């Protein structure tokens, strides 16, 4: 999981490119990375119940990435960047499950007024609730 | 000085007691080349400049001006020093005819057909008796053995073919510094490798050495004093003219690059680009040209040079006759030598590739940038395709139905294979549909589409690939986004396979997993894989030539030759997910893309910093943007 | 003007400090009058050879008057140095001048006739040397008398459309013209005063 | 600075001390023409209040074209050499001075020589000794010939007045309305810059208009007909392998490539202001070209008009268009034209000379331009022809073209702008007839700008040319 604001660099997202377009990255595999690394894994597959010639060992290589990986955007949009680096590299909507996450809703004011003004001193529950409402009444007001 | 609007400009404010303004503005152009034409030996010297000064001044008013068209006093001076020099070469005649064999060698190489018009007439309007103009001129051994290199070559000796050697040979005994000023499909190879090795069959041996200067950093192919360790680091252009400079003193020698260029990595050459001949270099390798190398540049376009740069070097300009799509159609009917079949096909390339092609021209259009010229290269692809699956040495009827049946087909896939497909405005089935209207020899299924249609060569039917539905599968294993592919894969995977059966294919143009890892898995899969080997890389618009180059040379045994080659014996089909990710230069280059151009062209490499060629055996590609 | 220095022999060693001559800006040998030794104070001996090629000029200056006994023949073009033929060539063809008005009066057309004639002839000549053999050297010498030759005759034209404009007038005052005032060896080049 | 030729001139004096003002009347001479130079200055500083850049209006608002850099080190420099000769020689040789105190002293920042034959002859207007004679400056304010004290004259114009007649400041009384004009625009784009409003010039939306795709060797498509000169088409000697035809082929070529552009970039006016894979930022700035009503049109491949809004700019560029879109193909014909439409005019030019030579010349040499003066004797009539190109709508700035000659118009309504209705003019080789009777007009792609000559004319001045050149005269494309 990796965030914009934890984004200092959009070469981080250049060292995440090959392994969502491409598949895998060598845009950041150092070559001791790549060749060891390969080593290691050819051995896993070997391992694996495929032995073979060459080739397979990516595969099992796949397996152990994408079945344990998985990773997971948070952005949002409005750094226009975002589609500048897509344009840059398919990887940003190449394979990508875009989540609407929300605008935040005004269900979200009540509910959460509920889930945390409930110990709230005083907890005198017609006051506190026309609290949560108008909350929610006044968080819109804010918006529009 | 000279300041920037007419009488008002920019100046200092208060030095105001120092200098005392005059104008010095006019070019006194028929003055100082009157001067030079004594100097060049010419009596009418007067009149000669009172003429062509202003024919000059008229050219650069009227005729159509272009990146390689330029009357400023330098190129004057330049084709002035040419006619006197020739002139005492060959004396005894009127200034004016040789005057006219230098405007002849001089304006032809770079003007175009309708700037040819325009010449003749500022010529003849000023100069009558057409016999002066364009005077005789005879190059019967360079010609011939031109002709016979092209036939040689394969080429079709179009005696544009003949003009243009015409042209190159008279001007390299005139100017070293040459431009080979073509485009995509002109043949420009085949221009100067008719005249190399037509000049190899006549002496002075021209052995040539291919660079694009576009393809890593500017310091590793000019070599320097190393930015932080001050050892020289040799130059592979530097090296190359020690090589080539010296002990090549011995006979006519040639410095070919093909590619293009842009005004950053030449501000340095200005002393061996020119007369200067003498490659000064930051270490101060002094190194001289000497009358023994020619200097060409197979190239393009020039837009990113200033006049002053391209002016040390001649421009020979290409016309599209000689290196054409009937050029390309007779070269590959030089191609084959189906002993039989060569009678009948030609009138096929006339009944059906020339209407097709003016279908194609007109009748539909699209929005892809197709050579025309690339889709006769593209038709030709096809017939080596087909080739070998047809033996004219059977009965003539079926071979040439079938065969027939073959180039129809060539066009349909040649012409509205490269058409708009279909979801866009009706412009792949209506071609299909418009050209079916035209098969006159062999049977034309308008029942379904055509397009759908193999054909059962014997029984003359016209078989769905729907037959074909097959194969079928979907299935996550070691999985991420899937796909399968169906009849339209299974066509276009058997014009690929046609291809790679004479090792051919193209390049692939279209959007993101739109049957791509269908196609490039289902290749993969059907036979050899060690053969059918590839490498699948996303290229970004950051990493660029020399991360591409890294990246490509894994799979790369560098075994002998020495070549860029395979591990073992197979054909790798390297491939590429978005090529059109790659930023351009500040000279607008993606030299990732050039370095590519480079690997397909050449079919190898030399390393930045080795000197050692690595060729390329049997590989393969596999480009999508 | 001394690009370099052209000596004797190895007089006091190196070749003769003695400053036999000069060597020419452009790249030739041009000789002195007296030679002073560079071995000597700088600067004294250095004012001493200086002034000798000055020296040196202006009475070869004087030599080649009447010597130019016809035009710069190819006897004369080359006999006489390149200096030599291009100052007489101006300060002779000045005077040419200078008296070519017959100070407003009758007989200027005909000689301006005769002078471009000489243009003619001159460049004829140079063209020739250039055509046939001449030393490269002498060849610049050739091109330098032929860029004279260009502007002589465009003033021969400028003088012909300026038909009686001389020195009473603006146009002969504009022009480049040299008192010769050699009785005091000075080329006294008198332009608009 | 407090200006005006009485406060411009006594300190012009005074840019000069006594002994160098006021000296011995042996060189009486020496007083007058430093007299007569500081009144020249004065004149030249005064009509330097006019010139051009922001020019709709006053054609006498022009003091010059290209406005020039003077200086008073000149004057003074001028005023050394001027004593030092009339010191030397109280005689005076004019042609020797009239060349020295111009060509190589002040011509040198100067580009054109109508500025220098300007000074020159205005000057001579009051140079010789027939001007060494009680000299009028202009009526009403004269050089009084007591030339040895300068305190003398220094009291003179105590008791000259300031207010000088506009054409005692050589130019005509018409300088005052496009003077005003030019304010009056200075006001407006103040205020423009001083008053802001967001999406009403852009709430105007712009993209309601085009022109549409052009000839491509398609067609031959006459419009050249009449003119009132050349009341019907004419074919003369001519090269029609290289005639207006394919001159203004490659123009029609070029503009349909031009307008393709304006096209393909107003192709996204708000579909920029829309778009994600479709913005267009060189267009998006001028955006505000649009609102701002400053002409967009920035490609630049034609000559126009420099200085119109939107409105009028951009219609009749249509208008120049729909000219030469007509005036594509007509088989060597070139008469009347608007120079505008022409995609570029000086490609036009050649054209019509090229044409010209085979008929107005021969061989190897070439015709010069003169204009259309009636009253040519009847002996070898040849005009209707390509003896001289048709135009319409050149401004004959300056004057009238009246009686098929330029006519006095300078104080008169419409003077400022008058145009060419048009003219048959007429190309020969050997034209040294009615020199002085002609001012030698120009012809230039604009009058805002004076940006660069077309080529020059020859139109029968009614009066002096000294004083017309102090008006002025020229042919252009529009306003």
């Amino acid at each position: 999981l990796m965030t914009d604001n934890q984004i200092v660099k959009e070469g981080f997202l250049v060292y995440i490119n090959d392994l969502l377009s491409t598949g895998y990255i060598a845009d950041l595999f150092t070559p001791e990375d790549k060749e060891a690394f390969t080593n290691a894994v050819r051995n896993e597959v070997k391992a694996a119940g495929i032995l073979d010639s060459a080739e397979n060992c990516w595969d099992f290589f796949i397996d152990k990435v994408r079945k344990f990986l998985h990773i997971v955007l948070c952005f949002s949009p409005v750094g226009d960047k975002f589609r500048i680096r897509a344009r840059q590299f398919p990887a940003l909507v190449n394979c990508t499950m875009f989540d609407w996450f929300h605008g935040w809703p005004g269900e979200a004011l009540v509910s959460v007024a509920q889930r945390f003004l409930v110990d709230v001193p005083n907890m005198e529950e017609v006051v506190r609730e026309n609290i949560a409402y108008h909350m929610a009444y006044a968080h819109q007001c804010v918006s529009e | 000085m000279n300041p920037g609007y007419p009488g008002r400009a920019e100046l200092p404010e208060s030095l105001k007691a120092l200098f005392r303004p005059v104008s010095m503005v006019v070019p006194d152009l028929a003055l100082i080349c009157e001067i030079m034409l004594m100097a060049e030996g010419f009596q009418m010297s007067k009149i000669l400049s009172r003429k062509f000064v202003i024919l000059y001044k008229l050219c650069e008013d009227l005729l159509s001006k272009s990146r390689h068209y330029d009357w400023k006093l330098r190129a004057i001076k330049t084709t002035l020093y040419v006619a006197g020099g020739m002139k005492r070469a060959a004396p005894e005649l009127s200034e004016d005819k040789v005057l006219l064999r230098a405007l002849r060698d001089f304006n032809l190489g770079k003007l175009t057909a309708d700037d040819t018009s325009i010449f003749m007439g500022l010529l003849n309007d000023l100069f009558p008796k057409t016999l002066e103009l364009v005077p005789r001129a005879l190059d019967k051994a360079f010609d011939e053995a031109a002709h016979k290199a092209a036939t040689e070559l394969g080429y079709q000796p179009d005696d544009q073919f003949l003009l243009k050697i015409s042209q190159l040979r008279e001007l390299f005994v005139v100017r070293w510094s040459v431009f080979l000023l073509g485009a995509a499909g002109c043949g420009k190879t085949a221009v100067w490798r008719t005249l190399l090795r037509a000049q190899n069959s006549s002496g002075e041996k021209t052995i040539y050495q291919a660079v694009n200067p576009k393809a890593v950093t500017r310091n590793e192919l000019y070599g320097y004093l190393h930015p932080a360790t001050r050892e020289w680091k040799e130059g592979l252009m530097s090296v190359t003219f020690r090589n080539m400079a010296n002990n090549k003193t011995n006979k006519h020698q040639w410095i070919v690059l093909d590619g293009d260029i842009d005004a950053e990595w030449i501000e340095s050459m200005n002393t061996v680009m020119d007369d200067n001949k003498m490659l000064t270099l930051a270490s101060n390798e002094r190194i001289p040209l000497t009358p023994s190398m020619r200097l060409l540049l197979e190239i393009n376009h020039m837009v990113h040079c200033s006049p002053a740069t391209v002016s040390r070097g001649g421009v020979i300009f290409i016309n599209a006759d000689d290196v054409g799509w009937q050029p390309v159609v007779a070269s590959w009917i030089d191609k084959l030598e189906a002993a039989e079949y060569r009678p009948l096909l030609t009138a096929l390339f006339t009944k059906y590739v020339d209407p097709c092609l003016e279908h194609c021209r007109r009748n539909f259009k699209t929005v892809v940038p197709l050579p025309a010229v690339n889709q006769a290269m593209t038709i030709c692809k096809i017939l080596e395709g087909i080739l070998p699956k047809e033996t004219v040495r059977g009965a003539p009827p079926p071979d040439k139905k079938l065969l027939h049946y073959h180039f129809v087909f060539a066009c349909v896939w040649a012409f509205g294979g490269c058409m708009l497909v279909d979801k866009v405005t009706d412009y792949r089935t209506q071609f299909s549909k418009w050209w079916v209207s035209e098969w006159k020899d062999v049977q034309f299924p308008e029942k379904g589409l055509v397009y759908d249609y193999y054909v059962d060569e014997q029984n003359c039917i016209m078989v769905p690939w729907e037959d074909r539905v097959t194969k079928f599968q979907y299935i996550p294993g070691d999985f991420t986004s899937l796909f399968v592919p169906t009849v339209e894969t299974t066509r276009l995977t058997y014009f690929l396979d046609s291809l790679v059966s004479n090792k051919h294919y193209a390049m692939f143009v279209g959007n993101t997993g739109t049957g791509k890892s269908a196609i490039m898995v289902n290749k993969l899969r059907n036979m050899d894989t060690e053969t059918m080997s590839f490498y699948t890389i996303n290229m970004n618009s950051l990493s660029e030539a020399p991360a591409l180059q890294v990246i490509l040379e894994q799979p790369l045994e560098k075994k002998s030759g020495v070549r860029y080659g395979p591990p073992g014996s197979r054909r790798m089909v390297y491939f590429v997910d978005d090529m059109n990710m790659p930023l351009v230069d500040k000279y607008d280059t993606q030299s990732s893309i050039e370095l590519l151009r480079q690997m397909v062209d050449y079919h190898g490499w030399y390393d930045k910093v080795k000197i050692q060629l690595k060729e390329i055996i049997n590989c393969q590609m596999a480009a999508c943007m | 003007n001394i690009d370099n220095l052209s000596f004797r022999k190895d007089e006091r060693g190196d070749p003769t400090k003695i400053a036999t001559h000069m060597h020419s800006k452009e790249g030739e040998v041009v000789e002195f009058v007296e030679d002073c030794s560079c071995d000597g104070p700088v600067e004294v001996w250095l004012q001493n050879v200086v002034d000798s090629m000055k020296l040196a000029l202006q009475v070869e200056f004087r030599k080649a008057i009447p010597t130019y006994d016809e035009l710069p023949r190819t006897k004369w073009i080359y006999v006489y140095s390149a200096q030599n033929t291009v100052v007489v060539s101006r300060t002779f063809f000045t005077q040419e001048i200078n008296e070519a008005f017959d100070d407003l009066e009758e007989g200027n057309e005909e000689a301006l006739k005769v002078e471009l004639d000489r243009q003619v002839q001159q460049l004829a000549d140079l063209i020739d040397e250039i055509n046939k053999e001449q030393t490269s050297l002498d060849r610049k010498k050739l091109i330098t008398l032929c860029t004279i030759d260009v502007h002589s005759r465009d003033l021969v034209q400028k003088l012909i459309d300026e038909r009686v404009e001389d020195q009473m007038c603006f146009q002969w005052q504009s022009q480049l013209r040299y008192i010769q005032s050699e009785k005091t060896k000075t080329c006294q080049v008198n332009i608009c005063d | 600075p407090p200006e005006g030729l009485k406060a411009n001139l006594r300190r012009a004096w005074n840019n000069f001390n006594e002994e160098i003002l006021e000296s011995c009347a042996k060189q009486a001479e020496f007083r007058a023409i430093v007299f007569a130079l500081c009144y020249f200055h004065a004149a030249l500083l005064e009509r330097k209040k006019f010139g051009v850049g922001n020019l709709p209006g006053a054609r006498s608002g022009i003091g010059w074209n290209m406005n020039y850099p003077f200086n008073t080190g000149d004057l003074l420099c001028c005023g050394q050499t001027a004593n030092n000769y009339l010191e030397n020689n109280v005689k005076v040789p004019w042609e020797d001075l009239r060349y020295n105190f111009g060509e190589i002293m002040y011509g040198g920042h100067i580009v054109e020589d109508y500025d220098r034959r300007l000074a020159m002859c205005y000057l001579r207007k009051y140079v010789n000794e027939g001007l060494l004679d009680n000299m009028e400056f202009f009526p009403g304010f004269a050089m009084p010939p007591n030339t040895a004290n300068h305190r003398q004259v220094l009291e003179f114009i105590d008791e000259v007045m300031p207010p000088e007649t506009p054409l005692a400041f050589g130019l005509h009384p018409n300088a005052e309305i496009g003077f005003k004009l030019r304010e009056a625009e200075s006001f407006c784009n103040s205020l423009v810059q001083l008053q802001p409003r967001e999406s009403s010039g852009e709430g105007g939306m712009s993209a309601e208009e085009r022109a549409k795709l052009v000839l491509d060797e398609v067609v031959d498509k006459l419009p050249d007909i009449f003119d009132m000169e050349d009341v019907r088409s004419k074919i003369n000697p001519d090269d029609p392998n290289m005639p207006f035809v394919m001159v203004a082929i490659q123009e029609s070529e070029r503009m349909n490539m031009l307008l393709a552009e304006m096209k393909r970039s107003l192709l996204e006016l708000d579909l920029g202001l829309k778009g994600d894979l479709t913005m267009t930022e060189p267009m998006e700035r001028l955006l505000k070209a649009l609102a701002t009503d400053a002409v967009p049109g920035s490609w630049r491949n034609l000559a126009y008009p420099s200085l119109r809004p939107l409105g009028s700019w951009l219609g009749n560029l249509l208008a120049r268009h729909a000219q030469l879109v007509d005036w594509t193909a007509e088989l060597s014909t070139p008469k009347a034209v608007w120079l505008s439409g022409l995609f570029n005019p000086q490609s036009f030019l050649t054209a019509v000379m090229q044409a010209t030579a085979r008929r107005n010349d021969w061989p190897l040499d070439k015709t010069v331009i003169i204009t259309e003066v009636t009253k040519k004797q009847p002996d070898q009539i040849e005009a209707n022809s390509r003896d001289g190109a048709f135009i319409h709508g050149l401004t004959l700035e300056g004057a009238r073209w009246d009686d098929k000659i330029g006519a006095l118009d300078d104080s008169k309504p419409k003077e400022l702008f008058c145009p060419m209705p048009v003219i048959l003019v007429r190309a020969v080789t050997q034209d040294k007839a009615e020199m002085k009777d002609v001012y030698k007009c120009p012809v230039y792609t604009t009058e805002a700008r004076f940006r660069e000559e077309v080529f020059e004319a020859q139109l029968k001045s009614k009066h002096t040319e000294i004083k017309w050149v102090l008006a002025g005269v020229c042919l252009f494309l529009d306003v």
